[PDB]
C-alpha cells in the first residue's frame, strides 16, 4: 500500500525496537531507517492503511519505554506523489 | 515406640517440606481423632417462596389452595425432617466471569499516535497486538 | 397433568433431596435433572396444577437447608407448546 | 422472522419462565436454550420485529424476579447472515 | 442396597477422601461420582440403611478438614421410585 | 494477509450483539464462538486489517452495555503461523 | 505401590508445576490429571507410602505460590478397592 | 527443545494474545491451548531454556493489559518424563 | 515388606479393632494374632516401613480407648534374621 | 451380613448371658467364643449393621451387672478382608 | 497472592528493556540470579 | 529402592557408628564411604524412601555423641541420573 | 544465534568498554558499531537468547560508570526478517 | 553447553544435594566433583546460559542449610579459552 507509518526516536535502540514491533505486529514493509542528526532516528514503513495503523500503534507502545524514549508516531493514509521523492525506497 | 520415621528438623531432606499444607499424613490422621391499600403486596418489598403461578403476593380471597397454620399437612416439618442431613463448612470461592467483573487490572493503555489514526479515547478499551490501545 | 414445577439448587445433593421430597409430597412425576453449570442443578416435575404447587412447596422446604441451598422454585400451570421442546420429557 | 430476541438469566428456572412468557406474549418461535456456563442460561426466540419486541419485553419482566434473576434482554431487528451460524436453528 | 448416601464437596480431593472413608467404614457400594460443575463433586453410595448411616458419618467427618471441604452430607433411607431414574447405577 | 479480531464478553447475549455489530460494520468473516467456561464467551472474526479494525470497534461499542458486559476487545493484524492451529477455522 | 497422593490447585499452571515437583522429588508415577470444573485441577500420583509422602510435600511446596495457588494436598496410604473405580487409571 | 513455558489467563482473548506474543517473541513451539474451566485458559510453549524464558516474558507483558488479565507465567527448564503424559504435544 | 509393626492390647476386642484399623490404614499384611496369656493379645503386621508406620499409628489410635485399651505399639524397620524365627508367618 | 459385633467380659457367665441377649435382640448369628486368657471371654456375632447395632447394645446391657462385669462392646460395620483370618467362622 | 503478576508499567523501568525485562514475575526455572549467585555481571564486569 | 541417605561426620569413628546404626536400623544397603578431607567422612546408603528415613534417623541420633559428632544428615528420595556418576555404587 | 543485544551510550569510550564487556562476558559476537549522531553510539551483538541476555547485563553494568554512561540496553530474542536489513551484518 | 556454574560447599553432603537440585532444575551436565581439600567440595555444571542460571540458583537454595553450608555459587557465561584446561570435562 501507500500508507506511510513513521516512528521517530532518540537513539538507534528504540528505533530498532519500534521497527521490530511494527513489522511483527502487522503486514508492513520497512522501507528506511534514516538518521536525522541530534540523536533522532526515524524508522519508516509502508503498507495498507489498516496494516500501517496497527503497526504504528504496536511500534509506539513497544519503544516508548526503551532507551531515551519516543519522539513521534504518525500515520499518513495516502502519501502525495511529491513526498515519494524524499522518502527512502528501500531500507539501508 | 520403635523406629520412628516421623518428619523431623534435625534430619534434612524432602520429609520436612510442606509442613502444615499436607493432609492424610499419619500426623494429621491422628489429630482429627480428638385492608391493605392494594390487593397485591408490593412487588419490590416481597419475594415469593415459589415464584410462578404459586405466588402469595396477591391476596386471592375466597376458596384457594393456601393452607393456614392450624392445618398440618404435606409441607414444612413433614417434608423437611424426612431425611437426615449435615451442613458442612466449605470455602465457597466463585471463579467465574461475573465474579471477575472487578479484578485488580493494569493501567489502561495509552496511544500517543498522531496523523490519520481514527482513534477514539471515549470508546471501550480496544487493544492491538502487544496490548497497545487501539 | 401438564403443569411444570421446577426447583433449582446449588449442588447435586440439594437437588436430589428436593426431587425426593417433591415426588413424595404430591402426585408429580419427575421428568428431568439438569446441570445448568456453575453449580446450579435444576429438577423438573410434571403433574396437576394443584399437585405441582404442593410438591414444589414441600421440595422448597425440604432442600432449603440441605447443602448450599435453594436457588429458585417455580410453577407454570400451562407450558406453551414451544417451551415443551426445551423441557426434558423423561429422566435419563 | 428475521428479528432475534434473546434473554439471559442466572440458572435454568428463570430461563424457562422467560421462554414461556416470551412465547405466550407474542408470535415468536423458540429457536433454542443454551447453557453458557457459570450459571448463565440464554433463551433465543425469533420472529417479526413486532413480535420479538413485545415478547422480549414480557420475558424480561416475567423472569426479572425468578431465582437469581435476569442478566440480559436484547432485541436485534436484523441479524447478519454470518451471525446466523452461531445461533440455534431449532431447539433440542 | 436401597438407602442412598450422598456427600458433596468443593473439590475432587475431598471427594476421594470421603469415598475412601465411606467405603472403608461400612458396607456401601459406591454408585456414582458426579462433577456438578462450578467445583462441586458429589459421591453417592448405596447400601443397607444401617451401613449407609455409618458410611456417610465416616465420610462426612473425614473430608471436613481436607481441601475446601464438605458442602453437604445427606442420607435418604429409601428414594422414591421416580428419583432412581436420575441416580447413577455404577460410576463410569 | 488475514487479521484476527476477537471480542470476549460475559454471557452469550453480549457475544451475539458483538457478533452482529462486528459483521454489520465491515466485511469480516465470523469464524467462531467459543464458550471458554465460567461465563466467558469469545467471538472471533477474520478479514482485512482495516475491515477487522472497524468491525471490532463497532462490536465493542455495541456490546459494552448489553448484559453482564464486555471483557476484552483485541485486534491482531498479523497472526503467527503457530497460533493458527488454536483458532477455529469456521463456526459450528 | 498403592498409596495415593493428590494435589488440588486452581488452574493448570500450578498443577503442572506440582506434577513436575512431585515426580522429580520421589519415586512415584503420575496416574492422571482431572479438570474438576470451576478452575480446579487435581493431579494424582500412586506409589509406596514413603515416596508418596515425599512427593506430595514437594508438590505442595512447589505450587503453593504459583498462579492462583494450592487448594489441597492429600495422602491416602491405602485406598479401598471401590475408590479405584473413580480414580484415573493412567494419565491422559 | 525441552523447556516448557506456561501462561494462565482469565478468558481466551488474553490467552490468544499471549500465544501470539510468545511465538513472535522467540523461537518456541505452541503445543497446546487448554480450557481449564472456570475462566482459566492455559497456553503452553516448548523450546530451548533461553528461548522459552524470552517467549514467556513477552507473553506475560503483552497479555497483562488485555482482558481480565494474567494469572500465571511459569517456566519449567527440564520437564520430568512422567509429566509429559499430561502435556499436549500438538495444539488443538 | 520387612518392617514389623506390633500392637499389644488387654483383651481380644481391642486387638481386632487394632487389626482392623491397621489393615485399613496402609498396605500392611497381618501375620499373626498371639494370645500371650494373662489377657494380652498381640497383633503383628509386616509391611514396608512407610506402610507399617502409618498402620501402627492408626492401630494405636483406634484401639486406644476400645475396651481395657492399649499396652504397646512398636515399629521395627528391620528385624534381625534370627528374630524372624520367633515371629508368625501366617495368621491363625 | 458383614458387620461384626463383639463383647468381651470377665468370666464365662457374662459371656453366655451376652450371647443369649445378643441373639434374642436382633437377627444376628453367633460366630464364636474365644477364651482370651486371664479371665477374658469374647463373644462375636456377625450380621447387618443395623441388626448388629441392636444386638451389641442388648448384649452389653444384659451382662453389665452379671458376674465380674463387662469389659468392652464394639461394632465394626465392615471388617477388612485380612482381619477375617483371625475371626472365628463358626462357633466351637 | 500478588494483585498483578507484572509490576505496574510506570512504577519501574527495566535495566535491559526488551526480553531481558524483570517487571513480570515469572515463577519456575527462569534465568534470574539473586545475590547468592555471583558471576557474569556486577563488579566482575 | 533408589532413595539416598547420607550422614557426614567429623572423623571416621562417628562415620562407622552411623554406618552400623543405619544398616541395622532399616533395610538399607550401604553403598559408599568417602574421605572428603579435612576430617569430613561421608557414609551413603540406598533403599526405599521409608527405609532410608528410618536408617538416617537411627544413624543421626546414634553418631551424634560419638567423636566430634554429626555434621550433616540428609535424604534424597529420587536421585537424578547425572548425580549417579558422583555417588559410589561399590561398597567402598 | 538470532537474538540481538543492543547497548547504547553517549560517546565512543563507553561503547567500546561495553562491546569489550559484552563479548568477554558471554558467548556473543559483535555484529556492529553505529554512530547515531548527537553523541549516541550503539553496539550490537548476536548470540543465543540466554547468552545475549547475560552479555547485555554485563555490558550495561560495565559501561554505566564510563564516560557519559549507558542510555539504552535491549534484547530482541527473535528479530523479524525486515529489521535484519537495517542491522549491521558484520563489524566493519 | 558453554556456560559454567559452580557451587562450593563445606563437606560432601551439601554438594551432593546441590548437584541433585542443579541437575533436576535445568538441562546442565555435571562435569566434575573436586575435593579441593580442607572440606571444600566443588560441583561444576555446564550448559546454556539460561539453563545454568536456573541450575545454579536451584542448587544454591537446596544446599544452603544442608550440613555445614554453602561456600559460593558462581556463574561464568563464557570462560576464556585458556581456562578450559583447568576445568574438569566429565566427573571421576
Amino acid at each position: 500500500g501507500i500508507a506511510l507509518g513513521m516512528i521517530e526516536t532518540r537513539g538507534l535502540v528504540p528505533a530498532i525496537e519500534a521497527a521490530d514491533a511494527m513489522t511483527k505486529a502487522a503486514e508492513v514493509r520497512l522501507v528506511g531507517r534514516q538518521f536525522v542528526g541530534g540523536g533522532y532516528v526515524t524508522v519508516l514503513v509502508r503498507g495498507e492503511t489498516g496494516a500501517v495503523n496497527a503497526a504504528v500503534r504496536a511500534g509506539a507502545d513497544a519503544c516508548e519505554r526503551v532507551g531515551d524514549g519516543l519522539v513521534a508516531a504518525h500515520i499518513i493514509a495516502r502519501v502525495h506523489s511529491e513526498v515519494e521523492n524524499i522518502l527512502p525506497k528501500a531500507p539501508q | 515406640t520403635g523406629n520412628d520415621i516421623a518428619p523431623s528438623g534435625r534430619i534434612t531432606g524432602p520429609g520436612m517440606l510442606a509442613t502444615g499444607l499436607i493432609t492424610g499424613t499419619p500426623e494429621f490422621r491422628h489429630a482429627a481423632r480428638e385492608k391493605p391499600e392494594l390487593v397485591c403486596a408490593p412487588r419490590s418489598d416481597q419475594m415469593d417462596r415459589v415464584s410462578g403461578e404459586g405466588k402469595e403476593r396477591c391476596h386471592i380471597t375466597g376458596d384457594d389452595w393456601s393452607v393456614n397454620k392450624h392445618i398440618t399437612g404435606t409441607a414444612g416439618q413433614w417434608a423437611s425432617g424426612r431425611n437426615p442431613s449435615m451442613r458442612g463448612n466449605a470455602r465457597v470461592v466463585e471463579t467465574s466471569a461475573f465474579a471477575n467483573r472487578n479484578v485488580p487490572k493494569p493501567e489502561k493503555p495509552g496511544s500517543k499516535i498522531t496523523g490519520s489514526s481514527g482513534n477514539d479515547t471515549q470508546g471501550s478499551l480496544i487493544t492491538y497486538s502487544g496490548g497497545a490501545r487501539g
